[PDB]
DNA sequence: TATAATGGGAGCCTCTGATGCA
DNA sequence: TGCATCAGAGCCCAAAAT
C-alpha cells in the first residue's frame, strides 16, 4: 500500500499507534499529546518514540498535486532542485 | 461639518442583514442553541436521520450534542487552529435476536463554527464559503431541439440524490424513459408501479395519437414481477435477475428516501407544476409489497397535454430564478457532512461482521475519521471554500453575499455559454445586474442584490409594497420571480401624495414587461431604487448617469481599496456608507446607554445602565489575509455619554462610522503634458507630505528547525562566516528585536543546517590547507528578507519543543514568526480609482509649484485627463466633482441617493452659494479682476460659455456655474487658455501596488525534471516566453535572440553555466548546446517505446547524451 | 492454520471522423 | 451506396496560486 514500503512488523506498529490515538481522541474528546499516545501504549514508549514512529510513518504527496483552481499549474513546479550546481 | 441629503424617496423598510445568508444558513445547519428533542430534520440532524438506523445487530442515532471550542477566534487565528466545536451523537446498539441493547456518547471529531461576521478560521487563516446558484430540483419541459413539434420532459432531484430521467415521444412513436444513459420504452416501468391498461386508456385517452404509442400489448400481458426483473435486465445487463436484487435496485432507483431525494423545493415545484400532492420527496413508494406510484402518472399526462397543444400548459424558462435556486453554507457543508457520514456508516456494516457478534459497544463499532476527512476536506479543498477577502471590511462583506454558478456540482467555464451569464428579467431586485467579474467569469459569478433574501427553499425573494385601490400601503411582502410574475409592480418614485398614487399613468412591470399603466391596475410597488443592485454598486453616487460598462469596474474596484491611515468618507456619499461599516462588524459601538470610564489606545470601558463595567478591547494592527492593517481607534472620550448604537471606535477604512474607502482630492480635468496619457494620473507631491494615500502593511515570515538524519537545524545567533556588523540586529537567540529596521538581505532569523556529508574538491582541500581553518560541520540556512521587501519589526513569535501548551508537526524542534510592517507612500506606479470606473495608475508626482492653481494660491491635488470620459459615458465622476467643489468652499457633505438623488438645478443652487465664498471674498479683500482672469474670460465668450455685455464677475459666476473655474499653470503663471473643471472628487489607492509587482532575476532556482526556471517572483522565477513570445521573435527573424531564450537562458545547462562565466569575464557569450528538455523529451519517448534518433547529413547516429545512457 | 461463511458499486459542448444500419 | 450515432478531439496569454 505505500510507495515507502514499511516492513509488515513496523505497519504493525504504526496502526496500533492509530488505534491508540483514536481511543484517546474518543474518550478525550480532542486530539492527544505526544505524551498521552506514550502512556496509552505502555512501557518503551516515550513521547520521542511516538513522535519518530509518526515521522516513519508519512507518506509521499504527489508531485503533479494541483495548485489553484485552474489545472494549469503543479506543486513539482514550485520546488527547486538543489543537486545540479 | 453639514451634511445635505437629496431625494424624496421613502424607504418603508431597512436593508436586511447583510450577511444573513450566511449566519442564517448555518444556524439552521447546527440547530446548536436548540435542545435536542426540539430539533427539526433539517441540516445535521437530517444527515444523522438518514444515514441511521445502520442494519447490516443494528446501531441507531438519538441525539447529537455540540461542544463549545477548545480555544477562541484570537487563538485559532494566532495558533493556526481551525475554530470548531466537538461533535458527539448519543447511539445505541441493538442486538435483534438478544434484545440486548448497549448506548453510549461517541465523540466525532470537530465541527468549523461560523464567526459573527459569517465567515470560518481554518488553519489560522478567514475563510468564506460561497453560495451556489444551480437548477432547482423539479420537473421541467423543455423544447426538443431536433424535433421541433416534440419536447423532452426531464424529472430532476437534488444533487447526488438520484438519477435525472428524461421522457421523450421518439419518432416509432413509443414514449421513452431515459436513465444513466440507457432507454427504454417507459410502458415498463409504468407496468411495475401497477398500472394496467384499463388505467391508463382512460386517464391519457384525451390526447388522440399519443396514448396508442403508450399501448404496447407483451408487457400488459406480464404481471408486475415480470415487468420488474425485465426492467432491471434492461437497466442492469449480465446482473443475475435475482427477484430480491430487482426490487432492491428498482426501489433504490426510485422509491428509496435515502438513495432519492427529490428536493423540499424540488416536491413543491413539481406539485405546484403537475397539480398533485405528493406524500415524499420520492417519484414512487414501496408499500404493501408492490410499488406505488406518485409522480410519473402526472409528469406524462402533462408531457402529453404538452405535445398536443392543451390550454394551461408551457415550456419551462430555465434560467427564470423561480427554477434557479441558491445553495448556502448550510446546505454545501451539511451535503460533505452527509457524505462523511455515509463512509463512517460503510465502516460499522463491515466492523458488525468481524470481531465477537456479542461484545461491542458503539465505540468499537464507530470510526469518525471518514467524518472528521470528508468536512476537513470541504473546508480546505473546495473550491468554494475561499480564502476570506479583507483588503479592506467592504471586501468581506461583499464576499460573502457572491453567488458563483461554479464549482462542486455546477458549470465549468467553457460549457457555460452566454444564457447562463445573461442578466434574466427575473435578476431584478434579486442578482446585481452590474457586479459580475470581468473576463472569463463574466456572468457567473454575481452579487446578492442589497434587499434580497434566500428563502428556506433557496430561492431569492425581493420586497414589494401592497398596493390597494391607489394607496401604497406599508405592509411588504417577499415574492419569488415565480411569485412576481402574477402582479403589476409600479416603479418606486411613482409620485406620491400621502399613501396615493399622484399620477395618471404609471410606470409598471408585468413579467418584467414595462409598460404604463392606471393607479387602479397597480398591485404592488418597489421599496426602493436600491432594491435592483449589489451593495457595491449602491455605493455609487449618480449611478444613474454612468454606462453599466464602468459601474461594474466602479463596483469592483471599491473591493480592491486600501485601508488608508488618513482615509476620509467621501464628500458624495449615496447613503449605504454607514449601514456597511455596522454591517461589517469593523466597526465598535455601545450595548446600551452609559458613560464612557477608559479610553485607551489598546482598550474603552465602559459602564452601563445596569452599572455592569464592560471593557473593549480594540484591535491594533493586526495583519488581515491580503496583509492590509486592521486596527480599531478610539472615536469617544473620557465621561462621554454615549446611547446605545453609539460609535465607540473606528474600524479600519472607516471615518466617524462611515465607510472611508479613499481620500476627497481636489481633481482638475484638463490634458497634462502627456503625463495625463492613456488613462495615467497626475497628482501631488502634496498628497505625500500630508500623508494622504498612504498605508500600513504588514508582512509574515516563517522559518522551521527540524530534526535530519544529519542532525539538527538550531536557530541560533551563532553563524558561520557573518561579521558582527550582520548580526547587529539579531538578540541573544538570533531572532532580530522588535523595533529593527530590515532591508533586503538582511537576517529575520538565524539558523544553522548540518553540511549534508560530502568530500570537500580537492580545490577546497588545498584552500581549506593553506589559510588552515577547518571547515565548519554546519552551513548558514538563516531566514533573510526577500528583494524588494523590509521595513519595521513589529513582532516575533517563537515556539519550541517541549514548552508548554505547544505541539508541532513531527520533526520539527522549533518554529519563528517575524511579523515585519510598512508605512507605504503612494508612488510612482500605483494605481489609483474612482468609484465611476475611472482608473489609472500614477505616472507622474510633480511638485506643488508646478500644480495647476486657482486664482488664490490653491494647488490641485489631483490632475484627470478629460479623454478618459467620453468613450467611458462615466459621467457621474463628472457631476461628483461638481457638487464636490460647491461642498469645498461651502465646507459641506452630501448624501446623494442612487436615482433619486441631487438634479442639476439643486447643484448649480449650491454652486452659486459656493461662488459667494471663493469670490465675494476677493473683492471686499480689495483686489479685483485678474488681467489673465479677463483673458480666460475672453477665450470663454468665444466658447459661448458666458454672456456677452456682463461684468467680469458675473461671467465668473456663470462658469463656476458650470463647475469650471479659471486655472494657473505653476510652471508659466499664465492660464490656461479656457476656464477648466475643478472640485473634489474621491479616490481610493487600490490593492494594486508596484512594490509588490517590480521583479527582476538574472539567474536563479530551477526546475527538477525541466531544469527551466521556475516562476513568480515568489521563487525569484523567470518571465515566462511563451508559444506566443516565440512567434514574435520568430516573425521579427531574431534567430539567435530566440536561440537565447530556448538555450543559454534556460535548460541548457552547459550553456547557460558557460553564459555566465563569459560574462563576468568579459568574454562574448559561447555557442549554445542542446537544451536539457529535448533530452527529457526523447528519454519520455523511450519510456512510450519509440526510438527518437537525431541523425547527420550521411543519416548516421548524433549521441546527445554524448555516451552516458549507452553501454 | 479449522463453527460457517461463496457475484461490486457510482452516475448528469462542438466538430470531425469511422462505423454500423437503411 | 447514403445517412445517423458515437467516440474522441479540441476549447488565449501572461501574472498569481496566499
Ligand atoms: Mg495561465
Amino acid at each position: 500500500a505505500r510507495t515507502i514500503r514499511i516492513p509488515v512488523h513496523m505497519v504493525e506498529t504504526i496502526n496500533k499507534l492509530s488505534r491508540t490515538a483514536r481511543q484517546l481522541q474518543q474518550e478525550l474528546g480532542r486530539e492527544p499529546t505526544y505524551e498521552e499516545i506514550a502512556e496509552a501504549m505502555g512501557p518503551g514508549w516515550d513521547a520521542k518514540r511516538v513522535e519518530e514512529t509518526l515521522k516513519i510513518a508519512q507518506e509521499p504527496v504527489s508531485l503533479e498535486t494541483p495548485i489553484g483552481d485552474e489545472k494549469d499549474s503543479f506543486y513539482g513546479d514550485f520546488i527547486p532542485d538543489e543537486h545540479l550546481p | 461639518m453639514e451634511i445635505k441629503r437629496f431625494g424624496r424617496i421613502r424607504e418603508v423598510i431597512p436593508l436586511p442583514p447583510l450577511t444573513e445568508i450566511q449566519v442564517e444558513s448555518y444556524r439552521r445547519a447546527l440547530q446548536a442553541d436548540v435542545p435536542p428533542e426540539k430539533r427539526e430534520n433539517v441540516g445535521i440532524q437530517a444527515a444523522f436521520r438518514e444515514t441511521f438506523p445502520i442494519e447490516e445487530l443494528v446501531l441507531d442515532f438519538l441525539e447529537y450534542r455540540l461542544g463549545e471550542p477548545p480555544f477562541p477566534q484570537d487563538e485559532c487565528r494566532e495558533k493556526d487552529l481551525t475554530y470548531q466545536a466537538p461533535l458527539y451523537a448519543r447511539l445505541q446498539l441493538i442486538h435483534k435476536d438478544t434484545g440486548l441493547i448497549k448506548e453510549d456518547e461517541v465523540f466525532l471529531g470537530h465541527i468549523p463554527l461560523m464567526t459573527e461576521d459569517g465567515s470560518f478560521i481554518i488553519n489560522g487563516a478567514d475563510r468564506v464559503i460561497v453560495s451556489q446558484i444551480h437548477r432547482s430540483p423539479g420537473v421541467y419541459f423543455t423544447p426538443d431541439p431536433a424535433r421541433p413539434g416534440r419536447y423532452i420532459a426531464s424529472i430532476i432531484p437534488l444533487p447526488k440524490r438520484g438519477p435525472w430521467i428524461d421522457l421523450e415521444v421518439e419518432p416509432n412513436g413509443v414514449v421513452s424513459m431515459k436513465v444513466n444513459k440507457r432507454k427504454f420504452p417507459l410502458v415498463l416501468l409504468l407496468r411495475v408501479l401497477g398500472y394496467d391498461q384499463e388505467t391508463l386508456a382512460r386517464e391519457l385517452g384525451a390526447y388522440g395519437e399519443l396514448v396508442q404509442g403508450l399501448m404496447d400489448e407483451s408487457v400488459f400481458a406480464m404481471r408486475p414481477e415480470e415487468a420488474l426483473i425485465r426492467l432491471f435486465t434492461l437497466l442492469r445487463p449480465g446482473d443475475p435477475p435475482k427477484r430480491d436484487k430487482a426490487v432492491a435496485y428498482v426501489y433504490g432507483l426510485i422509491a428509496d428516501p435515502r438513495r432519492y431525494d427529490l428536493g423540499e423545493a424540488g416536491r413543491y415545484k413539481a406539485e405546484e407544476k403537475l397539480g398533485i400532492r405528493l406524500s415524499g420527496r420520492t417519484l414512487a413508494r414501496f408499500e404493501d409489497g408492490e410499488f406505488k406510484d406518485e409522480v410519473f402518472l402526472p409528469t406524462l399526462r402533462y408531457l402529453f397535454a404538452l405535445t398536443a397543444g392543451v390550454p394551461g400548459h408551457e415550456v419551462d424558462d430555465i434560467d427564470h430564478l423561480g427554477n434557479r435556486r441558491i445553495r448556502t453554507v448550510g446546505e454545501l457543508m451539511t451535503d460533505q457532512f452527509r457524505v462523511g457520514l455515509a463512509r463512517l456508516a460503510r465502516g460499522v456494516r463491515e466492523r458488525m461482521l468481524m470481531g465477537s457478534e456479542d461484545s461491542l459497544t458503539p465505540a468499537k463499532l464507530v470510526n469518525s475519521r471518514p467524518l472528521e476527512a470528508a468536512i476537513r476536506e470541504f473546508f480546505s479543498r473546495s473550491q468554494l471554500s475561499q480564502f476570506k477577502d479583507e483588503t479592506n471590511p467592504l471586501s468581506s462583506l461583499r464576499h460573502k453575499r457572491r453567488i458563483s454558478a461554479l464549482g462542486p456540482g455546477g458549470l465549468t467555464r467553457e460549457r457555460a455559454g452566454f444564457d447562463v451569464r445573461d442578466v434574466h428579467r427575473t435578476h431584478y431586485g434579486r442578482i446585481c445586474p452590474v457586479e459580475t467579474p470581468e473576463g472569463a467569469n463574466i456572468g457567473l459569478i454575481t452579487s446578492l442584490a442589497a434587499y434580497a433574501r434566500v428563502d428556506e427553499l433557496g430561492f431569492i425573494r425581493t420586497p414589494y409594497r401592497r398596493v390597494v385601490g391607489g394607496v401604497v400601503t406599508d405592509e411588504v411582502v417577499y415574492m419569488t420571480a415565480t411569485e412576481e410574475d402574477r402582479y403589476t409592480i409600479a416603479q418606486a418614485n411613482t409620485p406620491l401624495e400621502g399613501n396615493r398614487i399622484a399620477a395618471e399613468r404609471v410606470v409598471a412591470r408585468r413579467k418584467g414587461e414595462p409598460v404604463i399603466v392606471s393607479p387602479e391596475e397597480v398591485e404592488f410597488m418597489d421599496v426602493s431604487p436600491k432594491q435592483v443592485f449589489s451593495v457595491n454598486t449602491n455605493l455609487i453616487p449618480f449611478l444613474e448617469h454612468d454606462d453599466a460598462n464602468r459601474a461594474l469596474m466602479g463596483s469592483n474596484m471599491q473591493t480592491q481599496a486600501v485601508p488608508l491611515i488618513r482615509a476620509q468618507a467621501p464628500v458624495v456619499m449615496t447613503g449605504l456608507e454607514e449601514r456597511v461599516v455596522r454591517d461589517s462588524l469593523a466597526a465598535l459601538y455601545a450595548e446600551e446607554d452609559g458613560e464612557v470610564a477608559k479610553v485607551d489606545g489598546n482598550r474603552i470601558v465602559v459602564r452601563y445602565e445596569d452599572g455592569r463595567l464592560v471593557e473593549y478591547p480594540l484591535r491594533r494592527f493586526y495583519r488581515s489575509n491580503q496583509g492590509t492593517a486592521l486596527d480599531q481607534r478610539p472615536r469617544v472620550v473620557v465621561g462621554q455619554r454615549v446611547r446605545k448604537g453609539d460609535l465607540l471606535a473606528d474600524g479600519p477604512a472607516s471615518e466617524n462610522g462611515f465607510l472611508a474607502l479613499g481620500q476627497n482630492v481636489l481633481v482638475a480635468i484638463m490634458p497634462f503634458d502627456g503625463y495625463n496619457f492613456e488613462d495615467a494620473i497626475v497628482i501631488s507631491e502634496e498628497l505625500l507630505k500630508r500623508d494622504f494615500y498612504t498605508s500600513i502593511h504588514i508582512e509574515r515570515y516563517e522559518i522551521e528547525a527540524r530534526d535530519t538524519k544529519l542532525g539538527p537545524e538550531r536557530i541560533t545567533r551563532d553563524i558561520p562566516h557573518l561579521s558582527e556588523a550582520a548580526l547587529r540586529d539579531l538578540d541573544e537567540e538570533g531572532v532580530v528585536r522588535i523595533g529593527a529596521e530590515v532591508k533586503p538581505g538582511d537576517i529575520l532569523v538565524g539558523r544553522t543546517s548540518f553540511k549534508g556529508e560530502s568530500e570537500p574538491t580537492p580545490e577546497e582541500r588545498l584552500l581549506r590547507s593553506i589559510f588552515g581553518e577547518k571547515a565548519r560541520d554546519v552551513k548558514d540556512t538563516s531566514l533573510r528578507v526577500p528583494p524588494g521587501e523590509g521595513g519595521i519589526v513589529v513582532r516575533t513569535v517563537r515556539l519550541r519543543r517541549g514548552d508548554p501548551g505547544v505541539e508541532l508537526k513531527p520533526g520539527v524542534r522549533e518554529v519563528v514568526r517575524v511579523y515585519v510592517a510598512q508605512k507605504r507612500k503612494l508612488q510612482v506606479g500605483d494605481k489609483l480609482a474612482n468609484r465611476h470606473g475611472n482608473k489609472g495608475v500614477v505616472a507622474k508626482i510633480l511638485p506643488v509649484e508646478d500644480m495647476p492653481h486657482l486664482p488664490d494660491g490653491t494647488p490641485v491635488d489631483v490632475i484627470l485627463n478629460p479623454l478618459g470620459v467620453p468613450s467611458r459615458m462615466n459621467l457621474g465622476q463628472i457631476l461628483e466633482t461638481h457638487l464636490g467643489l460647491a461642498g469645498y468652499f461651502l465646507g459641506q457633505r452630501y448624501i446623494s441617493p442612487i436615482f433619486d438623488g441631487a438634479k442639476e438645478p439643486e447643484i448649480k443652487e449650491l454652486l452659486a452659494q459656493a461662488f459667494e465664498v471663493y469670490f465675494g471674498k476677493r473683492k471686499g479683500e480689495g483686489f479685483g479682476v485678474d488681467k489673465r482672469e479677463v483673458e480666460v474670460l475672453r477665450r470663454a465668450e468665444k466658447l459661448g460659455l458666458v454672456t456677452p455685455g456682463k461684468t467680469p464677475e458675473e461671467q465668473l459666476k456663470e462658469l463656476f456655474l458650470q463647475g469650471k473655474v479659471v486655472l494657473y499653470d505653476g510652471r508659466t503663471g499664465e492660464p490656461i487658455e479656457g476656464p477648466i473643471v475643478v472640485g473634489q472628487m474621491f479616490i481610493m489607492k487600490l490593492y494594486h501596488m508596484v512594490e509588490d509587482k517590480m521583479h527582476a532575476r538574472s539567474t536563479g532556482p530551477y526546475s527538477l525534471i525541466t531544469q527551466q526556471p521556475l516562476g513568480g517572483k515568489a521563487q525569484f522565477g523567470g518571465q515566462r516566453f511563451g508559444e506566443m513570445e516565440v512567434w514574435a521573435l520568430e516573425a521579427y527573424g531574431a534567430a539567435h535572440t530566440l536561440q537565447e531564450m530556448l538555450t543559454l537562458k534556460s535548460d541548457d545547462i552547459e550553456g547557460r553555466n558557460a553564459a555566465y562565466e563569459a560574462i563576468i569575464k568579459g568574454e562574448d557569450v559561447p555557442e549554445p548546446s542542446v537544451p536539457e528538455s529535448f533530452r527529457v523529451l526523447v528519454k519520455e519517448l523511450q519510456a512510450l517505446a519509440l526510438d527518437v534518433q537525431t541523425l547527420d547529413e550521411k543519416d548516421n547516429p548524433v549521441d546527445i547524451f554524448e555516451g552516458l545512457a549507452s553501454k
